């Protein structure tokens, strides 16, 4: 896969459009979209393990963990694969992502194709805000909206 | 890094101290985890990170000639499993699940409901693009270029699955098993349902050897990994040629 | 921590809000271990090093009756096994191994050099006491006050074990099961043969009811603890109600 | 068992007679005997764990370790069982020996009886000497005379 996507809906107003691409095999990817929608200010963005969604967040489940660590914002080197960090919601409740990582992938033992993104209700801090919960879901606490990472075009 | 399987090589062995020669050569070297020497096989399986060159190169420089006979991996792991959610503008809803029962044969079975009662195609569609409803999904599944065709034809697309039933309330309850398609190779693609039949390429219509002429595209989902009922197993125990492993299900 | 058992209460439980409570008066309290919770049979099994006083006051403190029903622990333990080493002054050199086959029957096995050829008397005596030659070491041992008797005999000391044979080069291999004798009941006591044959009692002579007339006591040895070719067994896995344990030989 | 007995022998000039002797229950024991035959200065007094000597102290094996702990004085925590220190042998070559020693019992699971005692050609370092060998056997070394101790009345 060089390219997937992602639909994000959920049941409130939050909705949008993210799409993946990898140039380079193990290379890094590309992440770029809008979401519409949002409170203003910082929002958790997150590749959670499993696609299925047949009982929301708890059959997604966690967040995308193949290496066993504690949570992390991307730029760390201790986090989750998953961890993609925030997505910045302006005046308007839109937030223009982009983003570039290297952890997660488009094919082996971190891809993310099959798996659930999430845009969070509050913002990621990142596994910094000092308790147990930081360092599982750094305090973004519950889904807004989400879908299944499918490949794409 | 460099990923461990294990190696086996067959070595002309004789006496106790070729083999306390054979281990001397991988006693405590960079990267090799175990190793096992089945004198009556005259054999030594060794569990390495390492190249098969490299390791072969340190049997050999003892003095003895070492031929590679294969290489394995004792890891055992899960069948693997998927789900797909079909939702689209309006009244058709529905969950289908998939369960890989052999590396052969996939079984699938699900519920649709919505659906105006009769034969709907259902299908695997090329990718999981649902920008622009089921439209943005791409054609039928098709890696091998097959035409179009019915379950029971060794000529079709692998992403055709036939047709499906929906009953007096316009719900369609169905299983089936499919052994060209395979949960490993379709995640991350959609499922579709239409509007009517499937003809299976036996409609003479220009359609037919493309798409059975199934209609407009009601309602799709995308083929998503999902967890299991088990735990992937665990290894509780080893000796030379046994490991014993733990397979338990789930909490929740 | 080694007076962990496990206890089981039989409890009247109904609903699992009734389960919720049982596990609640238990749950992290002070030295329990795991609790296990048999709602089709109204049970509670408890593994935990507490008395079961003090356990059955945390289960009836919620309000409710709890009978205690049994007591176990699935700990699994080897057959014990042990041996015995024959010198003294003279000639006379041995082995003789013991092994605890069931609870009721104990395997005696071993070879003696330096007999005067023919029938011996063998018995394990009293005291490990080898301080003064094989003299030391008391009567036969006889915890249950029984009258000599031979091996045939179920009135008879536990130590007596009959006679055995020094073939043509004054050598005595033999095996014998025996029911009343126990590895566990004679650790540190002695094992002696004898100068000449035991007459199991039927001789006539003031001795026979007392040692059978067996003469010099030639050598002996102390009943010791062996290390058994096998190691203790591990637990490698657990569920509710099931546990699996490796048992491997010893290396050397 | 009250009382217990071992008579120590090798293939060198050591020899002697160890007593034990226990009155309460879970209380001390007494150890007292002779040895003759010894090189003058100290030397290794150990319980190891089998009576077992048709192989010497390689079947008989270890210190006596119940409680898989690391090797130590008896006037320690952290010891084995079988751990009783030293004994003085003198100018003459005996050792009048006499402990007393709580730890290693006449019964229960520390009960020395059935296993052997032996006397050690060096001292016991009483793990102090700091290394791998040292929290094993305290580099006594090897085995000078030994017997089985057995019950006696
Ligand atoms: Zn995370
Ligand atoms: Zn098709
Ligand atoms: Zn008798
Ligand atoms: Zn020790």
């Amino acid at each position: 896969a060089t390219k997937a996507v992602c639909v994000l809906k959920g049941d409130g107003p939050v909705q949008g459009i993210i799409n993946f691409e990898q140039k380079e095999s193990n290379g890094p990817v590309k992440v770029w979209g809008s979401i519409k929608g949002l409170t203003e200010g910082l929002h958790g963005f997150h590749v959670h393990e499993f696609g299925d969604n047949t009982a929301g967040a708890t059959s997604a489940g966690p967040h995308f963990n193949p290496l066993s660590r504690k949570h992390g914002g991307p730029k760390d080197e201790e986090r989750h694969v998953g961890d993609l960090g925030n997505v910045t919601a302006d005046k308007d409740g839109v937030a223009d992502v982009s983003i570039e990582d290297s952890v997660i992938s488009l094919s082996g033992d971190h891809c993310i194709i099959g798996r659930t993104l999430v845009v969070h209700e509050k913002a990621d801090d990142l596994g910094k805000g000092g308790n147990e919960e930081s360092t599982k879901t750094g305090n973004a606490g519950s889904r807004l909206a989400a879908g299944v990472i499918g490949i794409a075009q | 890094q460099g990923t461990l399987c294990t190696l086996e090589f067959a070595v002309q062995m004789t006496s106790q101290s070729s083999v306390d020669a054979v281990r001397k050569s991988l006693q405590g070297v960079a990267g090799v985890q175990d190793v096992e020497v089945h004198l009556e096989d005259q054999m030594v399986l060794v569990h390495t990170t390492l190249p098969s060159q490299e390791v072969q190169a340190l049997l050999e420089g003892t003095g003895r000639q070492a031929v590679l006979k294969g290489m394995g991996s004792g890891q055992l792991q899960n069948l693997g499993a998927a789900v797909a959610i079909l939702g689209g503008p309006g009244t058709v809803q529905g969950v289908v699940r998939f369960l890989q029962l052999t590396p052969e044969r996939c079984l699938i079975e699900g519920t649709i409901d919505g659906l105006e009662p009769g034969l709907h195609g259902l299908h695997v569609h090329q990718y999981g693009d649902l920008t622009n409803n089921c439209n943005s999904c791409g054609n039928h599944f098709n890696p091998d270029g097959a035409s179009h065709g019915g379950p029971q034809d060794s000529d079709r697309h692998r992403g055709d699955l036939g047709n499906v039933r929906a009953d007096a309330d316009g719900r369609a309850i169905f299983r089936m098993e499919d052994e060209q398609l395979k949960v490993w190779d379709v995640i991350g693609r959609s499922l579709i349902i239409d509007e009517g039949e499937d003809d299976l390429g036996r409609g003479g219509h220009p359609l037919s050897k493309i798409t059975g002429n199934s209609g407009e595209r009601l309602a799709c989902g995308i083929i998503a990994r999902s967890a299991g009922l088990f735990q992937n197993p665990k290894q509780i125990c080893s000796c030379d040629g046994l490991t014993i492993w733990e397979e338990r299900g789930r909490p929740i």
